[PDB]
């Protein structure tokens, strides 16, 4: 049953907080920032690793500035939590690839009215 | 995907830790116990942000030990089974390719391949091209997927991926 | 061990009741 | 290189090569080694010719570790070397120490230098032990609690020259007092009876005098006889300044000129 | 507005020293000077004397509420 392309989410996490691929990237940053000094300390796991250059791989942006802002014009629409991030990372080019990749916007929304907000995101593309 | 959830956990402290640097200790076992996990309620938890609140540790009848219950706020990452995410391609094989998405991988088969990505296995790199060698998907290519089906193995995920949607390829 | 805390010792003052005159020494300057 | 399975460009010079010394035939050490090599041991690696054969250079029975200076596995030789050598104003000293045995060398320093020393009680701990008076140190067991960090146990050089430096400042100045002593170590059935002899000879001018404990290092005595009985006030010499009555002075002259208008009042 | 009784009672005192005596057996760090025993028992029984236990008291009501006592808060009877 559960598909979030259909919307359908476990009670545990649906009050979740959505995380952005580059948004995390910066946590785990300051976290390796913290570990590799502070000596007397454990080092890093390679899970860790595989999750740094793995977000790195996917950084859109990398100004700390440059993410609440991305957020802060989405939420002012009447979107899902989840539509969240995987609209934030992926960055389409038309909306048409976007309502193609993701069946909930197809009918959400007007396609220029989705098509601004597409092209909002690549200007924030550093 | 990468979420943002406070978790508990309750922890076991032998006497011989308590004294001046208790709950320093606690953390120090909270920072140790529940990094890099996986579970099939949660999922696969990456690393712990901050430590919400240490509970009052009950001093278990019978025995030295007292637990802690602390509750820790946590970034976790589940995967869901239709969602469309980005990755690396790590092994391109007639069997099927490999990507691997950040802490977990999946493996996709010719059979959610389109014929269009042919196998390349005369060059020294396999990649799939096509018929005229325009569109060349090899190993290390930021490469979309979408995953159609989860599995937890014994702390460990490993849903599966596939090829079936447009724009699913090069940005 | 055989060398415990010295300095993280509480000072107990010593309270009294001498009903005095005044006929002490006086201050001096802090330079 | 078929039977015994080692040649002679596996083992190099400068390598330890250990040589278990089983027999030897007139005064050396032949016996075999790890890979089958009959490690020989000549009389250069005992260090012995005409006498008994070296037995406390390599170990008889057992095996013993040398350079390695000869490669003869299919020689039946081994080179070992069986040497040790042969395989290869405020100062602040060090401890890679015991309590009773450091009290003894911390006697012939000046006033100010500190040592550095190894705690007794726990794990992961350090004492700051610094010179106080003629006999008297604080051993400061730090977790004298004193809570520090965990990034500053890579550089011992500034827990002394924040916390110690001008607390043996703050401390020497009451030893270059006008009205010091010691009374065998601050005493307090000495230091009752020297007031009591004091006020005799001058009834009109009282004295005061200042002295520091043996036993509680750190702390003074600020004995005071306002009237026919004697009377004491501790005070506490801090990394900051003084703990007098609850009240840090910045510097040393403003506990004095603090002292010299409080000690008037009937109490 | 804690309301019970400000005194320990003969049931958590022999409790709170069983429990201090265990602990202290499985190595932990005693709050007191020992001047040279080695028993739990009497090392607990030291420690309560100087009310160096580190323990509270988790007094449940009736109701359901329940009231925190430090063990250097209440008085010790014996």
């Amino acid at each position: 049953e559960e598909d979030a392309s259909q919307l359908i989410f476990p009670k545990e996490f649906e009050t979740a907080e959505t995380l952005l691929n580059s948004e995390v990237h910066m946590l785990l940053e300051h976290r390796k920032q913290q570990n590799e000094s502070a000596e007397d300390e454990q080092e890093l796991s390679e899970v860790f690793m595989k999750t740094l250059n793995y977000t790195a791989r996917f950084s859109r942006f990398k100004n700390r500035e440059t993410i609440a802002s991305v957020r802060s014009l989405l939420l002012q629409k009447k979107l899902h939590k989840f539509e969240l991030a995987c609209l934030a990372n992926l960055c389409p080019e038309t909306a048409e690839e976007s309502k193609a990749l993701i069946p909930s916007l197809e009918g959400r929304f007007e396609d220029e009215e989705l098509q601004q907000i597409l092209d909002d995101i690549q200007t924030k593309r550093s | 995907m990468f979420y943002h959830i406070s978790l508990e956990h309750e922890i076991l402290l032998h006497p011989r830790y308590f004294g001046p640097n208790l709950l320093n200790t606690v953390k120090q076992k909270l920072f140790t116990e529940v990094e890099g996990t996986c579970t099939g309620k949660y999922g696969f938890v990456i690393a712990v942000t901050t430590i919400d609140n240490i509970g009052a540790g009950v001093i278990q009848p019978g025995r030295g030990f007292v637990l802690y219950p602390v509750k820790y706020k946590a970034i976790v990452f589940r995967p869901f089974k239709g969602e469309v995410v980005d990755a690396v391609v790590t092994q391109v094989n007639k069997v099927g390719l490999f990507t691997e998405i950040g802490p977990m991988s999946c493996f996709i088969s010719r059979h959610s391949i389109p014929s269009e990505m042919e196998f390349d296995p005369n060059s020294n790199p396999p990649c799939y091209k096509t018929m005229d060698e325009d569109i060349v998907i090899q190993q290390d290519d930021e490469i979309r997927l979408k995953i159609v089906g989860t599995r937890v193995d014994k702390n460990d995920i490993f849903a599966i991926g596939s090829l079936m949607d447009d724009y699913l390829g090069l940005v | 061990g055989a060398t415990p805390a010295y300095g993280a010792w509480s000072p107990s003052v010593g309270s009294g009741m001498t009903p005095g005159a005044a006929g002490f020494s006086p201050s001096a300057a802090s330079d | 290189n078929m039977l015994t399975k080692e040649t002679p460009e596996t083992f190099y010079i400068g390598k330890l090569i250990i040589c278990n010394v089983t027999g030897i035939a007139h005064i050396g050490v032949k016996t075999r080694l790890d890979n089958g090599v009959t490690g020989f041991i000549p009389t250069k690696f005992l260090s012995d010719k005409v006498v008994k054969r070296p037995e406390e250079r390599v170990k008889v029975g057992m095996t013993v570790h040398c350079r390695i200076m000869k490669i003869d596995i299919e020689k039946f030789s081994a080179d070992l070397t069986c040497r040790t050598s042969d395989l290869m104003i405020a100062h602040p000293s060090f401890h890679n120490i015991n309590f009773k045995q450091a009290e003894k060398m911390m006697e012939t320093m000046d006033q100010g230098d500190v040592i550095i020393r190894p705690s007794s009680k726990g794990e992961n701990h350090l004492t700051v032990t610094w010179k106080v008076s003629d006999g008297i140190y604080q051993h400061v067991d730090v977790r004298a609690t004193l809570w520090i960090n965990s990034e500053e146990f890579e550089d011992l050089d500034e827990i002394v020259a924040r916390y110690v430096q001008p607390m043996a400042s703050f401390a020497r100045d009451l030893l270059n007092h006008k009205y010091y002593q010691d009374c065998s170590g601050g005493d307090r059935k000495k230091l009752e009876e020297l007031l009591i002899k004091t006020k005799k000879e001058k009834p009109t001018f009282i004295p005061y005098f200042i002295c520091a404990c043996k036993e509680l290092p750190g702390k003074f005595l600020l004995g005071y006889q306002p009237r026919g009985k004697p009377r004491i006030e501790y005070v506490t010499v801090t990394p900051e300044g003084f703990r007098y009555r609850g009240q840090i002075f910045p510097t040393v002259n403003g506990l004095f000129r603090w002292f010299k208008d409080h000690y008037q009042d009937p109490v | 507005k804690r309301i019970t009784t400000p005194y320990m009672t003969k049931y958590e005192r022999a409790r709170v020293l069983g429990t201090r005596a265990l602990q202290i057996a499985m190595c932990a760090p005693v709050m007191v000077e020992l001047e040279g025993e080695t028993d739990p028992l009497l090392i607990a029984m030291k420690e309560l004397k100087a009310r160096k236990i580190p323990i509270i008291i988790r007094r449940y009501l009736p109701d359901g509420s329940y009231e925190d006592w430090g063990v250097d808060e209440l008085i010790i009877s014996d």
